[PDB]
């Protein structure tokens, strides 16, 4: 249950492109410093360079909506990245299923606006139902919104850990 | 250049003896 | 000449799917946006001059589907273009500004409003206001997120290099941010004025002489659309500068609107352009679409003459006009300059003044003609010396006069003096402002606006259909998607026929067939009839026309009287 020694192991998988396991060790680091993510993890733990590194890994393991929503972990959320990977087709993880795990309003658009582009209609209402929940608003009290994203954060990381161990 | 008074301003340059005023009239018309 | 008693109402609504946000009403954004220009079409139909308002709809769509309702197209068509809006796309505000600004200006080369190389003329305008309605959230596209709003420059209109920015002269735009919150604020509904709001539109929006309104109440909402109906007015949006030193504040820099009051707007003297003519040219410089005029805080006479066209226009209020009405001098004015106007000055010539009106109460621009404090003199004493019979020394100084005296004012000069009663005082002669080859571009530039615009207006209604399929990867064919014009006409094909209705309705198309007999051989019963549009149901006036007539004897609304 050491999260620095979790991280080296998990940054040694990484390097040796084994993203899998690299993901495990990540996910079991931040279990470790949260409870098992019941609480915030640590930013000093989970840092942008540890997101990126997981980014990668869901990248390379073909599960882009799971790259879409730990794109908005980071400080500055990466846009970039996460509407690369939501183009993709060859999506080796549950797709509309983890849209319940998107709090930002841009990612959905990108979304509702790439189904829409497909004609994927049931998708793109699952996204439109997605933006339309009025605890996803933009213009909500700010402290609504972090709770909705640390909610949203706990989520997410527990189904990553249960997929991953 | 009135809507009433485009003919006449480029009539009466016509007869003014000038054979650049007309071409002014003429696009406002 | 221009009609100028038939605003345009251009409604730049943003369909990116960040508006399917809901807010504390249960609707979404995109339905308050709805709301909103219905609201805004029943406040401004209290003003009688709401008759002939132009409304247009534009939209985030691309451009073949992004103008909904442009030029051409009636009431109800934009009704039902903006009834059903869908935010499916992404938040392409700069492309769509774009459009919406080159569907506004698609007719100016045609009809040459914007007078290019010849002065700008307040009175040739067409008065447009573009209300954007949209949310706070960031700018979209396939690549990313824009942290910045940039118009595209790519796909130049034809002439678009000649005022160089896309707006134009009588043009404003509003936007209505949308800022209402999924929970029901706690904050009271305060009297205050409306915020300007901090989105990347609002730049743009006080660049034109429009604003930005942030809503996150319906009272709020209410509040912003009552002061964009008293924004709807005819007039043409002037940068206002300071010249030289005070007599870095509000009334320094403004981007005020003057107003043009028609009956047909009717004027005389343009307001000079931002460079010298000169007939070797082979190019126009580009125009500021807001003139930047210059004025010196110096509190001079406005001389006038007698039987002078002057153009008067009131300016809108302002922080200089009330820094002028405060200074409490409405005996005196400010001269007005043009830069570069002049051959060799920087500052130029004055062309007119700022004079405060004799009640206080507003401040009027007093266009008169290029250098009149030289030429008014002159010009009085023309009929009050020797009765328009100019002399050898009255025609020498006109004519140093004429030296500094811009070509493309000869026109209006000439008009003038003809309507005073000097008809031959100067030569009949074409004026010298545009080379062959500004006049042959200009012609040229005609001719492709008028073809651009006739492609443009024929293209807005949405003549196409969406590509109805799933193109399937190999690890050409395309799985296909239902259609709205696809209506089954089950009677007329077996195909749309489902398995568990198959029996009844073999049934019911049979006798369809065999008991025509002296009845009637339509299509399928309960679809092609009875399936009709909500707005045609109840339409009791339309179907009693279509039965015969009788005989003759002699909390809104409930569907009828």
């Amino acid at each position: 249950n050491n999260h620095s020694w979790l991280i080296i192991q998990a940054d040694i998988y990484f390097a040796t492109n084994q993203y899998s396991a690299a993901l495990h060790y990540y996910l079991q680091a931040g279990a470790v410093c949260s409870d098992f993510f019941n609480k915030a993890v640590p930013p000093d733990v989970y840092t942008d360079q540890v997101i990126k590194r997981m980014i990668k890994c869901c990248s390379l393991l073909n599960c882009h909506t799971q790259v879409a929503i730990l794109c908005q972990f980071l400080r500055e959320i990466d846009y970039k990245t996460a509407f690369k990977s939501l183009q993709e087709q060859n999506s080796h993880d549950a797709m509309d299923s983890y849209y319940d795990y998107i709090w930002d309003v841009t990612i959905l658009e990108y979304l509702t606006y790439l189904h829409h582009k497909r004609g994927e209609t049931d998708k793109r209402q699952i996204a439109i139902k997605a933006i339309g929940q009025t605890e996803l608003n933009a213009s909500n009290p700010e402290e609504v919104l972090q709770l909705a994203a640390q909610r949203r954060k706990k989520k997410f990381l527990q189904a990553m850990a249960k997929l991953y161990f | 250049v009135l809507p009433t008074v485009l003919l006449d301003e480029i009539e009466a340059a016509e007869l003014e003896g000038n054979d650049d005023r007309i071409e002014g009239v003429l696009c406002g018309a | 000449y221009f009609q100028s008693n038939m605003p345009i109402l251009l409604f730049l609504i943003d369909t990116s799917a960040s508006m399917n946000q809901r807010s504390h009403l249960g609707t979404t954004y995109l339905d308050t946006a709805k709301g909103a220009v219905e609201t805004f079409m029943k406040l401004r139909a209290r003003d009688p001059a709401s008759r002939g308002d132009r409304y247009m709809l534009v939209t985030f769509e691309e451009p073949p589907y992004a103008i909904k309702a442009g030029w051409k197209e009636n009431h109800a068509t934009f009704m039902n273009e903006l009834k059903n809006l869908q935010a499916e796309g992404l938040t392409t505000l700069g492309q769509s500004l774009r459009t919406a600004f080159d569907l506004l200006n698609l007719n100016r080369l045609v009809t040459g409003i914007d007078n290019y190389g010849q002065g700008r003329n307040p009175f040739f305008l067409e008065p447009a206001i573009i209300i954007t309605i949209t949310d706070g959230s960031k700018l979209t596209t396939t690549s990313g997120v824009q942290d910045e709003l940039h118009l595209p420059l790519n796909s130049p209109l034809p002439g678009s290099e000649l005022t160089k920015e896309p707006f134009r002269w009588d043009q404003r735009l509003f936007a209505l941010v949308l800022r209402l919150p999924g929970t029901m604020s706690v904050e009271s509904e305060q009297l205050t004025g409306v915020p300007l709001d901090d989105s990347a539109i609002t730049p743009m929006c006080e660049v034109t002489g429009g604003r930005s309104y942030s809503v996150c109440s319906p009272r709020m909402l209410n509040q912003c659309l009552e002061s964009l109906v008293q924004k709807v007015q005819s007039g043409v949006v002037i940068n206002f500068e300071k010249a030289g030193p005070d007599p870095s504040q509000p009334w320094h820099s403004c981007h005020k609107l003057i107003y043009v009051r028609p009956n047909v707007p009717i004027g005389h003297w343009p307001v000079p352009e931002s460079f010298w003519p000169d007939q070797n040219s082979p190019t126009l410089p580009p125009r500021t679409s807001h003139p930047v005029v210059k004025f010196s805080c110096t509190d001079c006479e406005p001389m006038v003459i007698d039987k002078l066209p002057f153009d008067k226009y009131e300016l809108e209020p302002s922080p200089l006009t009330q820094f002028i009405l405060e200074r409490k001098s409405p005996q005196t004015c400010w001269q007005v300059y043009v830069s570069n106007s002049a051959k060799y000055s920087e500052l130029g010539h004055p062309f007119g003044y700022l004079k405060a009106s004799t009640a206080l109460n507003c401040v009027n621009l007093f266009v008169m003609p290029y250098n009149y404090p030289v030429l008014l003199p002159l010009l009085d004493d023309l009929f009050k010396v020797h009765k328009a019979k100019p002399t050898l020394k009255w025609r020498q100084s006109f004519e140093s006069y004429l030296k500094t005296m811009p070509p493309y004012y000869l026109g209006p000069l000439k008009k003038a003096v003809r309507m005073m009663g000097a008809p031959n005082l100067i030569a009949d002669s074409m004026e010298y402002g545009l080379s062959y080859s500004v006049i042959s571009y200009l012609k040229k530039l005609s001719q492709q606006a008028k073809i651009e615009s006739d492609r443009v207006i024929g293209s807005v209604g949405k003549k196409v259909v969406q590509e109805t399929g799933i193109k399937v990867r190999s690890r050409g064919f395309q799985v296909a998607l239902l259609n709205k014009d696809l209506k089954p006409q089950t009677f007329r094909n077996a195909y749309d026929i489902p398995r568990r209705n198959l029996l009844d309705h073999l049934t019911r198309m049979r006798s369809n067939l065999l008991k025509s007999t002296r009845r009637f051989l339509k299509g399928q019963d309960e679809d092609q009839v009875h399936s009709v549009p909500i707005a045609q149901m109840g339409n009791y006036q339309e179907y009693l026309k279509q039965v015969p007539s009788p005989l003759r004897e002699l909390m809104m609304i409930d569907e009828a009287d």
